């Protein structure tokens, strides 16, 4: 996309945008 | 905040495609 830059709670709310169904993991944040 | 990759770099919808699955 655009500009866009994540760390930590922002990294996942786009981890959990992008999986949507597919699935999606991670393991500690920030 | 420690262990980031997409902070002060920046990745796209496909780096994060790759933390799903």
């Amino acid at each position: 996309f655009v500009n866009q830059h994540l760390c930590g709670s922002d990294l996942v709310e786009a981890l959990y945008l992008v999986c949507g169904e597919r699935g999606f993991f991670y393991t500690k944040p920030t | 905040g420690g262990g980031e990759q997409c902070c002060t770099s920046i990745c796209s919808l496909y780096q994060l495609e790759n933390y799903c699955n």
